[PDB]
């Protein structure tokens, strides 16, 4: 799809949010570098939550449309609600 | 049932039949005077038109069609049809359904 | 041994009065007999389903075959009072259905022609029908011969009850009434087993006796009686 | 016996006039509402004796934008219309140079005749209707929503909007009561507008099959 | 559903005479559970309880079958990133989820204000009055009265808002032939209005600061922010019209320019907060794509 | 739903009722008998001889053609009136069905006992034959109404859900307390096309018959309605999204789809899902 027009919703759905946190936590657990500052956190999911709240998670979401095309959004572009 | 057929019979008498709607022998009942003429001239004209229309309208061997072409054969064909007997059986079974309904208070 | 008139709502028979007959002694299982009334010329026609006869049979035939040949003698046995017209015109159609068979031997042919095997001599056919109507049909009334007036009165009773059920003068039997039921305690159950297993003992003793007698030699009981049959069957 | 008959024939004329008006043709409002007594005056009130005769009733209407697009409405008389009368009406329609027509049988249509209708379709389009299924104009019922047949340009705009194929739309059988009333044929898309209680109004589309 | 049946021969039990239709004979328990039950009432009560037990023990199989069958029927329908609803085969089932494309856990019962009121009462209640200076002094501050009473642009805007509400009343009367105002819609506007009053200490006893044209315009831009069917070509903006017809009717009426000056008495800050609130609470009601609405429905 | 003033007064509604309800001859016959009458001038029965000789003297219908065999049928009054009906129409129908071979005649609707005679006039003998005619006549000679409509009911609906709701001149709603007919069989095709049967509101609770008579969007709305009534009968509540999704899944292909292995397992879902649902072996 033309990446100029983007028909998809500009909000991170609940499913995309759950899976972003899960992936990013697993990647922190595998010693990947962390993007924000940790006070004393050692839980991968608490740190994943800190990153997402600060919008520093380096993931792109590829949204497949029913025609066949797709859209590549960064998680920082999406309005996270919860 | 007040109005009478009152049509002119061939014997010169007027019909005394007390039918609500139609005379079996004079068709639709219309209101007639003491001498049988319909009160409505248009009704009289229609009756006259209907009467005029009604007035206007191997040989030595036996033919099997004679039996086939008779009232009794026709009626037999109609009644003794699979559809007809099926409807008869259905109605009689519904009669049976009522005499099944003849046990209200008890277990039946 | 008691007559039960039921009706199945989704069915091809207006009624059916069964009689799960059984001689009081545990001699053979119960042999049921039905006496039905065909659903809705289209007059109601009564028929009976005898045991070991391959087809339903008009009842008036089964009365002929019992020696009550004239029509009036039969309506003496079915209709205990000749004043009620309605039951008389209830019985009329069935008394027409089999006007053709008018004598005992003819009706016995009619019955026995259904039965064991098609191509059989005549005398065997009449013996077959007679054996049925005596031994197999309504045993509890009697298996001995010359029990035919008893059998005719009882079958007339069955038909009387059916005709009342159809005219509505009595109520269809309830199945869940316990007056109609019998509890079947250890005595009867265990005697059902013993009867079967003893029969099998007797057959096996026949086999054993037969092989040794065929070989021209005598045979010992104590080897004929495979005692384990009853022991292990009950156990 | 007869008043019922003239009433029936008038009602059928009325429903056919509405039918042709909604099918897009030109029908003057007088025919959309012609009261029963007016029909009795114009055609007679005793058809049973033959005043009017059903053959007196035929309609010929002309499409709004195109004057050459014309359609007949034939009322045969025999309840079980044979093939022969179909041949007659086909010849009628052929010689007067129109390509669309309708039939209003009463009791049915001989199987040979419906076969003739089906097989000869690409030449001319003509459909069967019964008496009984025209004494009521169904598209007034409370259940049946407001259908609107779309033109081909609108269909391509549709499929370019939603980027979907025709086979991805919900279907409506070509023998539906409302496809038959509207005279839509396979490949056409009929748009429905029905009021929804959660959104107010809702527009859905159905491809014909 | 019938009194006790005659299981003996025209008797419910052998303690009664035949053809006894009294209340006792057919099973009327004239005792409390604290006074006891006499033996026949005990038996009849047992029969009733048995009906209940068998019912509980024989309904379950069929209902379980129905649950299984519906699940397998609908399971793979789900909301897509196009915002459509589709099955596994990728054919359309619903162009928008539920004809408005909202989730079900965020709507709540509301009440259309303009459906029922009589023509005269609707006139009296929803028509802004810009002629009577008395009321305008009581409700609106001085400057607002001056502007509202002199200008003609303003007066025409107010008359146009009343025209739109009249059109909406007829549309509703078409949708809801029976006049039931209970409808289920995303944002609770009466409660947001009450909240806003409390958050800003809106005294209902002093003339208000809000300019009625601010109400008119702010509501218009709001209605433009509440986008369900995105797009600009005619077909998308017709679809967007339809998807939110009823929420916009309800919003436009409750959030009126006369009600907002005689009922709620909001202030300018309060109105701005309220508009932001309605926008957010609407935008969080929309179905999340990837939602399995088939299994949810089944 | 009645259309005109029939909605208000009871009598017009009852007229329409009797004009829908099927009334075979059995329902309006008291008792019948197959006599043997060779001479019409001298009937066996006495009480009928008056109107007998009133009819048979005038020779519109031949006496020579007539067979000696007779049917005589008794009609009972209160039944005979309940359908607002007279011997003229029954005579008419019997003429219509069998044509002219079956002579019919009938007295006037004034005698205490309502009587008429069907003695024929032109394998199985006439004794059997007239029994066959009697059975056929009583079973399937339709005098009124529409088959497969057994009873027909009437009432003023208390619940506003069925009342007639209208918008008065002031724009206020007002329900009307008016006449309805609830039947017991179903033939919507005919019942719509009748005088003073409102063809805009009369519906049925039989979705297949609607789907045949009104199409697929009609049945979608109807299916919605029946489900909503079933679910919310007990005061329960279920959102609308779910009910709409079920209805739309179930009509999405243009024909009615059943939620069964016949309808679910016959669409184009691909083999593996089909084998999961039911009937695995055949599918694979
Ligand atoms: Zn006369
Ligand atoms: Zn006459």
């Amino acid at each position: 799809q033309a990446n100029q027009k983007r028909i998809t919703t500009p909000y991170m759905t609940k499913y995309e949010r759950a899976r972003v946190l899960g992936t990013r936590a697993l990647q922190i657990a595998m010693c990947a570098p962390v993007m924000v500052e940790l006070e004393g956190e050692t839980d991968p999911l608490l740190i994943a939550m800190k990153e997402l709240k600060a919008r520093k998670i380096p993931i792109i979401i590829r949204r497949y449309l029913p025609d066949g095309s797709y859209e590549d959004w960064g998680v920082d572009e999406l309005i996270i609600s919860d | 049932v007040q109005h009478w057929c009152r049509a002119p019979r061939p014997d010169g008498r007027l019909c005394e039949r007390q039918d609500r709607l139609k005379c079996p022998f004079h068709g639709k009942i219309v209101p007639r005077d003491d001498e049988g003429r319909p009160l409505d001239p248009e009704d009289r004209a229609r009756e006259q038109r209907r009467q005029l229309q009604k007035q206007e309208r191997y040989p030595s061997l036996t033919n099997l069609k004679a039996q086939a072409d008779t009232a009794r054969a026709r009626i037999g064909r109609k009644v003794f049809a699979k559809a007809a007997v099926r409807r008869v059986v259905a109605a009689m079974n519904r009669m049976d359904q009522k005499k099944h309904e003849k046990f209200s208070n008890q277990f039946n | 041994n008691t007559v039960y008139v039921f009706a199945k709502k989704d069915s091809k028979y207006a009624y059916t009065g069964e009689c799960r007959s059984c001689l009081e002694n545990s001699s053979r299982p119960t042999s049921t007999i039905w006496v039905s009334m065909l659903a809705r010329a289209i007059g109601q026609r009564i028929v009976a389903t005898l045991p070991y006869i391959k087809q339903e049979v008009p009842i008036i035939i089964v009365f002929r075959a019992l020696g009550f040949v004239s029509d009036r003698d039969i309506l003496e046995h079915i209709i205990y009072d000749f004043e009620d017209p309605e039951m008389m015109e209830m019985v009329k159609p069935s008394l027409d259905e089999a006007f053709v068979i008018q004598e005992q031997n003819v009706a016995l042919n009619f019955i026995g022609s259904r039965g064991a095997k098609p191509g059989v001599t005549k005398e065997k056919r009449i013996k077959y029908a007679k054996e049925v109507l005596q031994k197999e049909m309504l045993p509890h009334v009697g298996v001995s011969d010359f029990c035919e007036t008893k059998k005719a009165y009882f079958l007339g009773y069955m038909v009387h009850r059916l005709l009342l059920a159809a005219l509505g003068r009595r109520e269809l039997d309830d199945r869940d009434h316990y007056g109609n039921k019998r509890l079947d305690l250890a005595g009867p159950l265990l005697a059902f087993l013993f009867r079967g297993m003893f029969k099998n003992l007797l057959k096996e003793v026949r086999i054993y006796a037969q092989k040794f007698i065929d070989r021209g030699k005598d045979f010992n009981l104590e080897l004929a009686i495979k005692t384990r049959i009853i022991s292990d069957g009950l156990k | 016996d007869d008043e019922e008959e003239t009433y029936r024939l008038w009602k059928i004329r009325k429903t056919i006039m509405q039918l042709c008006h909604d099918r897009g043709y030109l029908v003057t409002q007088d025919e959309l509402d012609q009261t029963l007594e007016e029909f009795k005056a114009q055609f007679g009130d005793k058809p049973s004796e033959g005043r009017p005769r059903r053959t007196d009733l035929t309609v010929l209407v002309a499409h709004n934008d195109d004057p050459t697009d014309q359609m007949f409405v034939f009322f045969p008389e025999e309840p079980k219309v044979g093939i022969k009368t179909i041949k007659v009406y086909c010849q009628r329609m052929q010689e007067e140079n129109i390509t669309r027509a309708l039939i209003v049988v009463q009791q049915g249509m001989t199987p040979s005749a419906k076969q003739s209708l089906v097989d000869m379709a690409p030449k001319y389009i003509l459909e069967q209707f019964l008496q009984q299924e025209l004494l009521i104009n169904i598209t007034e019922h409370e259940l049946v929503p407001e259908h609107v047949v779309m033109t081909k340009e609108e269909v391509t705009e549709l499929l370019a909007r939603y980027k979907l194929r025709e086979n991805q739309l919900p279907r409506i059988q070509a023998g539906d009561p409302v496809a038959r009333y509207f005279g839509i044929k396979r490949g056409q898309v009929v748009k429905i507008i029905r009021p929804s209680e959660t959104a107010g109004r809702y527009i859905t589309y159905r491809l014909v099959q | 559903g019938k009194r006790i049946p005659f299981g003996f021969k025209h008797r419910t039990l052998p303690h009664f005479i035949k053809d006894d239709y009294g209340p006792e004979s057919r099973g009327f328990v004239e005792n409390s559970y604290l006074a006891g039950l006499t033996p026949t009432e005990f038996f009849f009560h047992a029969m009733g309880g048995r009906e209940g037990l068998i019912d509980t023990a024989v309904k379950t199989a069929e209902t379980g079958y129905i649950q299984r069958r519906l699940i397998k029927s609908m399971e793979s329908v789900m909301v897509k990133y196009d915002a459509t609803v589709r099955n596994s085969i990728n054919q359309v089932v619903q162009l928008r989820y539920g004809e408005d494309g909202l989730a079900g856990e965020s709507v709540e019962f509301q009440n259309l204000a303009t459906l029922k009121p009589s023509n005269k009462a609707f006139e009296k209640k929803f028509r802004f009055d810009y002629t009577n200076e008395r009321a305008l002094r009581r409700t609106l501050q001085e400057d607002l009265v001056k502007d509202v009473l002199s200008n003609a642009h303003i007066q025409n805007e107010l008359e146009r808002e009343f025209e739109r509400m009249r059109e909406d009343r007829e549309v509703l009367r078409v949708i809801f032939p029976t006049g039931d105002s209970k409808v289920v819609l995303p944002c609770n506007l009466l409660r947001m209005i009450w909240n806003a009053q409390k958050i800003f200490h809106i005294n209902p006893r002093l003339p208000s600061d809000l300019h009625p044209i601010k109400v008119v315009e702010g509501v218009k831009e709001l209605s433009k922010k509440l986008v369900i069917v995105n797009g600009d070509d005619p077909l998308s903006r017709q679809a967007q019209e339809n998807a939110t017809l009823l929420f916009n009717i309800h919003l436009r009426s409750t959030l009126c320019s006369r009600r907002m000056a005689e009922e709620f008495r909001l202030s300018g800050e309060a109105f701005d907060w309220l508009l932001g609130e309605i926008e957010s609470k609407f935008n969080q009601a929309i179905a999340h794509p990837g939602e399995m609405v088939g299994a949810l429905a089944a | 739903f009645l259309l005109g003033q029939s909605a208000r007064d009871a009598e017009r509604a009852k007229d329409i009722l009797c004009r829908l309800e099927h009334t075979t001859l059995r329902k309006v016959t008291a008792n019948t008998a197959i006599y043997y009458d060779p001479n019409p001038q001298s009937t066996v029965v006495a009480e009928d001889q008056e109107w007998v000789n009133v009819y048979y003297e005038m020779p519109d219908f031949d006496v020579a053609r007539i067979s000696p065999w007779l049917l005589r049928v008794e009609l009972d009054r209160k039944h005979m009136t309940d359908r607002k009906l007279t011997m003229e129409q029954i005579a008419e129908k019997i003429n219509a069905g069998f044509g002219d071979d079956l002579n019919c005649i009938f007295n006037d609707d004034n005698a205490e006992k309502l009587v008429l005679r069907i003695r024929i006039m032109n394998k199985m003998d006439d004794d059997v034959f007239l029994r066959c005619i009697e059975s056929n006549m009583l079973t399937d000679m339709t005098l009124q109404g529409i088959e497969q409509i057994s009873k027909v009911y009437m009432h003023l609906p208390q619940t506003d859900n069925k009342k007639k709701i209208i918008i008065t001149e002031d724009g206020e709603f007002k329900a009307l307390q008016e006449w309805i007919l609830e039947t017991d069989g179903v033939s919507l095709m005919r019942v719509l096309s009748e005088k003073d049967v409102d063809p805009v509101r009369t519906t049925s609770n039989d979705i297949v018959e609607i789907f045949t008579v009104l199409g697929i969007e009609a049945v979608r709305k109807a299916l919605e309605r029946e489900l909503y009534h079933v679910i919310s009968f007990d005061g329960s509540y279920v959102n609308y999204r779910h009910l709409a999704l079920l209805c739309d899944t179930m009509t999405c292909r243009g024909h009615l789809m059943a939620i069964t292995r016949h309808g679910v397992n016959r669409q184009d879902t691909g083999p593996l899902m089909k084998c999961s649902f039911e009937e695995t072996v055949d599918v694979l």
